[PDB]
RNA sequence: AGGGUGAAAAGAACCCCCAUCGGGGAGUGAAAAGAACAUGAAACCGUAAGCUCUCAAGCAGUGGGAGGGGGACCAGACC
RNA sequence: UCGGAGAGAGGCUCGGUGAAAUAGACAUGUCUGUGAAGAUGCGGACUACCUGCACCUGGACAGAAAGACCCUAUGAAGCU
RNA sequence: UUCACAUCGACGGGAAGGUUUGGCACCUCGAUGUCGGCUCUUCGCCACCUGGGGCUGUAGUAUGUUCCAAGGGUUGGGCUGUUCGCCCAUUAAAGCGGUACGUGAGCUGGGUUCAGAACGUCGUGAGACAGUUCGGUCCAUAUCCGGUGUGGGCGUUAGAGCAUUGAGAGGACCUUUCCCUAGUACGAGAGGACCGGGAAGGACGCACCUCUGGUGUACCAGUUAUCGUGCCCACGGUAAACGCUGGGUAGCCAAGUGCGGAGCGGAUAACUGCUGAAAGCAUCUAAGUAGUAAGCCCACCCCAAGAUGAGUGCUCUCCUA
RNA sequence: AGAGAAGGUCACGGCGAGACGAGCCGUUUAUCAUUACGAUAGGUGUCAAGUGGAAGUGCAGUGAUGUAUGCAGCUGAGGCAUCCUAACAGACCCACAGACUUGAAC
């Protein structure tokens, strides 16, 4: 999964709906920002196998830090932080350690963007919930109501296939959400307001790049 | 840690003195190079003679083992993959035993020039199945050799060792690479003595 | 959110009380008609000795739901009663005075009926 | 799921888990530190410093108010009288909650939940 | 559904181990907690 | 349905743990045989010591036996 | 349609007490072939670290004994 | 019309399948049980629609027939115990089969017409009926395998914390109307395009709570009966697990809001091709190569080194006697 | 053998994480003086928000009731402040410079 352009993390901040002149409403996600999105290590080709970038984001107490990472970012020179991440280019020669990300130099206005995120975690759920199982019939005679049905054929094949769809863990977990769009960025805030939805409930992490399009971005294969 | 308090002290000592004791009155190991009938102290030992010769560990230890090289450009794929399991399994030894692994090591190079009779390069057809139901794949042979070409010798030679403990053990043995070069260089290989007349092909 | 089985109100001169609802078109397979769908209804109850018989099968639009719709003002509107008006597959109105409210949301597909209009929302 | 539910269920429903909230104020407000469990404890916190911040103002309104949650007058007018005296200058945190050996019969997690 | 077979001595004894190994963790709570009030620092805690 | 402490109750004083039961000494006794007491098989429940299992497919054994351990006197054997 | 949320009693964890039907022995994969003609146990391939827990019920021709249906018996009884 | 082979194809023949109605009695009788719906799959291709083609008695639109193609789709009702089938309104189309009626230790109707009763009919009669009719009990705490999730142990050759490569595995790559092209080709007219652009929809998937709401036994307000707080006032309890109503934040949720389905990437099936021999002619094929499919493979999205083949990278730590 | 490496587990305060384990965040709560990084939960103060005009005392009315004081009163699962309470006391696991061979270098 090479990735087109540098991204930069943020921190989802919540929603609230935004005027155009015209009067259209568009409800936006405010993504804040913290102290960090600093290049923290570059890997090439010859010494990792491949070309990426490494930008750490969220600032932090230095005790909190772990000496095997407090060590990791002496080598680099910058100030301690919590999420370190990756991203994978095509080409790294802007980029060296320390240097610093800022977002708006990346990202204009009405440009296209990819956001990954955690979900919100339902915990264990049913088999409604998390595959859209049709409830059977809530009253003439039936015992069912929300149960999972026949789970596979009779006495052949006789075992039940891999894969066969069935209650378990829903959510919490890392999930793009491709082409929104950016409505307006604040330099006063340093915040950046998106059209739509993006995963998760304020305070959460996000993972911001510029949107990977199948023809046009990317490696053809 | 490791406790250097008197009691491990004594348990060490004392167990080198067991060990000494052991290795003084067995039987030495005679390795089997130009070894003659007997050494005047097997001589005391048990029945080796008129009974069917097994090894022992002295004699199959890893360290040993010859290497070998194949150079796979311009052979035929099972041809070739027959004599690698001769030498792998160890059926060349006048030493061999079905129980154990007395075989050699090979490395295989340049296996993406290995070569294939007839249409097969557009027929052959390799297979692989998920575990669910629709989980089939099929690859040409060829599709094969432009993406992990590797594969194709490590899985045909995989159809001819022994299947099983002993098996998949030996098949370790087996070092593949696609280029014309082995990082092997240290453990000395030799060539692989090839006794087939059809298994070098000529265009 | 006129649905199969949905009983509604006629909008229009073109002689029937009432219609329910059995199928909705051009939606392809949704279940929903909204604010501008054509429905086929069948007339349940009609005006005595008018062109229209009852039991019969009739195409209309949609023109008010108790369901809400949504313009991109961020404006919203909702009606108290459902109802539709009778028309032809050329888009002309049968009976040819409406009755109630309307809204801009019908003006591309249907001129004649936002015309015929005494007010517009 | 609960994301952002916070009540103290204390495993009864909502007429008993009142009633049961009530009884144990009064109970603290009259004897001044107490055994229960911790769960119960901690439930407890929140309507103790209700009605301290309320005896803290003495408005018949306020009056009224307690009354109207603990049990026993003659608590409420020691409470109304002591308070102003004894807590006026904390802002809040009006107990402390120290935890003890788990009870024998059930092993359930015990607690003293002290009027500080 | 009842049980097919009778279940293997060895196999039985592997889950009552298991169901053994909850000791274990409780011994050792109770060892730290002991060490904890056999300071007599602790204001969080009280025995009688 | 529930029999067999010992020849004799000599049925265990005294101290210790100690709310009782139960126990450990001492004392009785040829023997503790200690009252749920005589020989006390198997299932079944464990504890300790020797070897050994976490890439594995198997009516569990058998023929071959790597490596490790043990009691020997025909130490080339047996377990 | 097309499901949604909530309250109780269970379910779940911890402490106390503590069953049952079942059970040749079980070191108990999948596909396909074979076979008393639908195999964890036979063959060939393929896939599989060891072991819990919560859930689900496709298999084990799952479990609860004579098959009510059909036939047999020079059986049994009721009735005409 | 001429013309056997566009499309039909009589008289006959040669096959495959194992879905109909059957023959057999190898199978199980103890508690291995038939047809429909619900839920939930899955696979076949003899293709109903969607993708590409050849031929036409193909002007165009629309067909007909056939080739490759099973990735995806295949509605909602009135009617039946039903397989079958009929209709209503749609629709791109409303495919046919297999899986023990696929699925009864998942659910439910009939069926094994069990015992009551009645009708027709047969029988002197008790009773009978591959006649009809009304009524009529199936249980279940998962041992193992199989599955969906989620841990521990141990391995990964000193011990760790981070960050990742991606073998393998999955999810999703769907489809309809309308508008430009152009009332242009085509046709005497009536009709009316291929190709390539653009918008709106459907179904499905992934998220989300700003709006519109649902709930919201956290809360707020009215209000009946009644018993408490000495009495008025004002509050408290009860009217199961809100006494009854009217509102509701946070949460969760959809009917609400966003987003998604990209590829002048690779290799092929049918087919159309170029150079061109064996047969000094010809021929898409034998050498070699060109286009080209909703198919196949990479790319997209999650997982993923128990990938024991246990990967690479950065950093940290190994004291004292 | 003493000690307790890096780290882990536990304990303790928690959650937009959770059946349990697991995950994640905290654990003396800074200093500042020019950024951010040292408030986890509860309480308290204030704010968004909800409900819809408290009680008491006045006036009007024969009275039920209305009206003023007053965007009141209650609530505030959400934000922001503030260490007032509880994050006390602590415990356990854990530290053969990494067997053996061969080349290359020096
Ligand atoms: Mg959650
Ligand atoms: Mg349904
Ligand atoms: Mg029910
Ligand atoms: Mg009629
Ligand atoms: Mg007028
Ligand atoms: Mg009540
Ligand atoms: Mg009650
Ligand atoms: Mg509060
Ligand atoms: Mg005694
Ligand atoms: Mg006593
Ligand atoms: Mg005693
Ligand atoms: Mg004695
Ligand atoms: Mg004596
Ligand atoms: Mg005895
Ligand atoms: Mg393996
Ligand atoms: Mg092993
Ligand atoms: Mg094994
Ligand atoms: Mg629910
Ligand atoms: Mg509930
Ligand atoms: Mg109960
Ligand atoms: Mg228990
Ligand atoms: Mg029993
Ligand atoms: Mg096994
Ligand atoms: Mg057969
Ligand atoms: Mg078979
Ligand atoms: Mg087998
Ligand atoms: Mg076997
Ligand atoms: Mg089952
Ligand atoms: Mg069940
Ligand atoms: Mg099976
Ligand atoms: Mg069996
Ligand atoms: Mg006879
Ligand atoms: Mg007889
Ligand atoms: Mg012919
Ligand atoms: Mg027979
Ligand atoms: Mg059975
Ligand atoms: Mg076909
Ligand atoms: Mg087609
Ligand atoms: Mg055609
Ligand atoms: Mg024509
Ligand atoms: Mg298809
Ligand atoms: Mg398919
Ligand atoms: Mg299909
Ligand atoms: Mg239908
Ligand atoms: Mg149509
Ligand atoms: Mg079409
Ligand atoms: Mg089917
Ligand atoms: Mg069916
Ligand atoms: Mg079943
Ligand atoms: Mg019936
Ligand atoms: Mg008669
Ligand atoms: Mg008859
Ligand atoms: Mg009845
Ligand atoms: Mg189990
Ligand atoms: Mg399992
Ligand atoms: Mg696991
Ligand atoms: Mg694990
Ligand atoms: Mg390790
Ligand atoms: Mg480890
Ligand atoms: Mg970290
Ligand atoms: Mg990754
Ligand atoms: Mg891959
Ligand atoms: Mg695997
Ligand atoms: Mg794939
Ligand atoms: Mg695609
Ligand atoms: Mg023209
Ligand atoms: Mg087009
Ligand atoms: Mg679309
Ligand atoms: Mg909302
Ligand atoms: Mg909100
Ligand atoms: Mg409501
Ligand atoms: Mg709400
Ligand atoms: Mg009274
Ligand atoms: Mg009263
Ligand atoms: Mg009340
Ligand atoms: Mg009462
Ligand atoms: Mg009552
Ligand atoms: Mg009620
Ligand atoms: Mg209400
Ligand atoms: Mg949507
Ligand atoms: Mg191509
Ligand atoms: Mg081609
Ligand atoms: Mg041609
Ligand atoms: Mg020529
Ligand atoms: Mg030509
Ligand atoms: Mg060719
Ligand atoms: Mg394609
Ligand atoms: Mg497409
Ligand atoms: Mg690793
Ligand atoms: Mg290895
Ligand atoms: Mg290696
Ligand atoms: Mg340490
Ligand atoms: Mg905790
Ligand atoms: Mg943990
Ligand atoms: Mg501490
Ligand atoms: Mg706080
Ligand atoms: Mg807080
Ligand atoms: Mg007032
Ligand atoms: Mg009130
Ligand atoms: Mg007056
Ligand atoms: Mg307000
Ligand atoms: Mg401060
Ligand atoms: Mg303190
Ligand atoms: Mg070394
Ligand atoms: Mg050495």
């Amino acid at each position: 999964s090479v990735d087109a352009g540098i991204g930069v993390m943020g921190t989802k901040l919540g929603m609230m709906s935004f005027f155009e002149e015209d009067g259209t409403v568009v409800p936006v996600t405010v993504i804040g920002f913290k102290e960090g999105n600093i290049v923290t290590q570059v890997k090439t080709e010859s010494t990792d196998g491949y070309n990426a970038v490494q930008v750490g984001y969220e600032r932090l107490r230095d005790r909190k830090l772990t000496m095997p990472e407090r060590g990791h970012l002496n080598k680099a020179g910058v100030i301690p932080m919590r999420h370190l991440q990756e991203f994978r280019l095509v080409s790294v020669d802007d980029f060296t350690p320390s240097q610093k990300l800022l977002f708006e130099e990346l990202f204009k206005e009405g440009d296209m963007v990819d956001i990954s995120g955690t979900t919100i975690g339902k915990g264990f759920q049913g088999g409604i919930k998390r595959h859209n199982f049709k409830r059977g019939l809530m009253t003439h005679g039936s015992k069912s109501h929300r149960a999972l049905g026949s789970i596979g054929a009779g006495t052949t094949p006789g075992h039940v296939y891999k894969g066969k769809k069935m209650p378990g863990r829903m959510g919490g977990t890392k999930t793009k959400i491709r082409k929104l769009k950016i409505m307006k960025i604040d330099t006063d805030l340093r915040v950046v307001m998106i059209k739509g939805a993006v995963p998760g409930k304020p305070g959460n992490l996000l993972r911001l790049a510029p949107a990977k399009i199948v023809g046009k971005n990317i490696p053809k294969n | 840690r490791k406790s250097t308090s008197a009691s491990t002290k004594c348990t060490e000592e004392w167990r080198q003195l067991k060990e000494a004791v052991k290795k003084e009155f067995a039987i030495p190991h005679v390795p089997l190079d130009q070894r003659w009938m007997f050494t005047l102290e097997e001589a005391t030992g048990p029945d080796i003679w008129n009974t069917t010769w097994y090894p022992k560990s002295a004699d199959h230890v890893p360290t040993d083992k010859k290497w070998y090289v194949v150079d796979a450009t311009d052979l035929i794929l099972g041809r070739m993959a027959s004599t690698i399991a001769i030498h792998i399994r160890g059926k060349n030894l006048a030493s061999y035993t079905p129980s154990v692994d007395m075989g050699a090591f090979v490395i295989v190079v340049n296996a993406d020039k290995v070569a294939v009779s007839g249409k097969k390069r557009t027929q052959k057809l390799y297979r692989r199945h998920s575990g669910r139901p629709g989980g089939l794949k099929e690859e040409t042979f060829d599709q094969l050799q432009k993406r992990i070409p590797e594969r194709i010798i490590e899985h045909a030679v995989r159809g001819m060792l022994p299947k099983g403990r002993l098996g998949r053990y030996l098949f370790n043995h087996l070092k593949v690479y696609k280029g014309a070069e082995h990082p092997h260089q240290a453990q000395q290989p030799i060539d692989l003595p090839l006794r087939d007349k059809r298994i070098r092909v000529e265009k | 959110m006129i649905q199969p089985q949905t009983h509604l109100n006629v909008a229009d001169n073109s002689g029937a009380r009432e219609l329910m609802c059995i199928r909705i078109i051009g939606a392809s397979n949704r279940r929903y008609a909204r604010i501008g769908d054509v429905i086929v209804a069948v007339i349940k109850e009609a005006i005595p000795n008018t062109p229209l018989e009852r039991s019969e099968v009739i195409r209309a639009v949609v023109v008010r739901t108790c369901k809400e719709l949504k313009r991109d003002n961020g404006m919203i509107i909702r009606y108290d009663d459902n109802a539709a008006v009778i028309i032809d597959q050329e888009g002309n109105p049968k009976g040819t005075r409406i009755f109630g409210a309307i809204a801009r949301e019908l003006r591309q597909k249907f001129a004649k009926i936002v015309s015929l209009a005494p007010e517009v929302l | 799921m609960k994301h952002g539910r916070k009540i103290h269920r204390l495993s009864r429903p909502a007429d008993q888990r009142r009633a049961l909230l009530r009884g144990l104020t009064t109970q603290l407000l009259k004897h001044g530190r107490i055994k229960t469990t911790r769960a119960k404890a901690s439930a407890m916190r929140k309507y103790v410093d209700k009605m301290i911040t309320l005896a803290k103002e003495g408005s018949l309104h306020k009056r009224r108010q307690a009354l109207g949650f603990i049990y026993e007058k003659q608590i409420v007018h020691a409470l109304f009288a002591e308070v102003p005296e004894r807590y006026g200058d904390r802002n809040g945190g009006y107990t402390r909650i120290i935890r003890t050996l788990p009870r024998r019969g059930d092993n359930a997690p015990m607690a003293y939940i002290e009027l500080v | 559904a009842v049980p097919k077979k009778r279940t293997s001595i060895y196999k039985k004894r592997i889950r009552k181990n298991i169901w053994k190994k909850k000791g274990y963790w409780a011994a050792l709570k109770a060892f730290s907690l002991a060490k904890s009030l056999s300071t007599g620092n602790s204001k969080s805690f009280f025995v009688r």
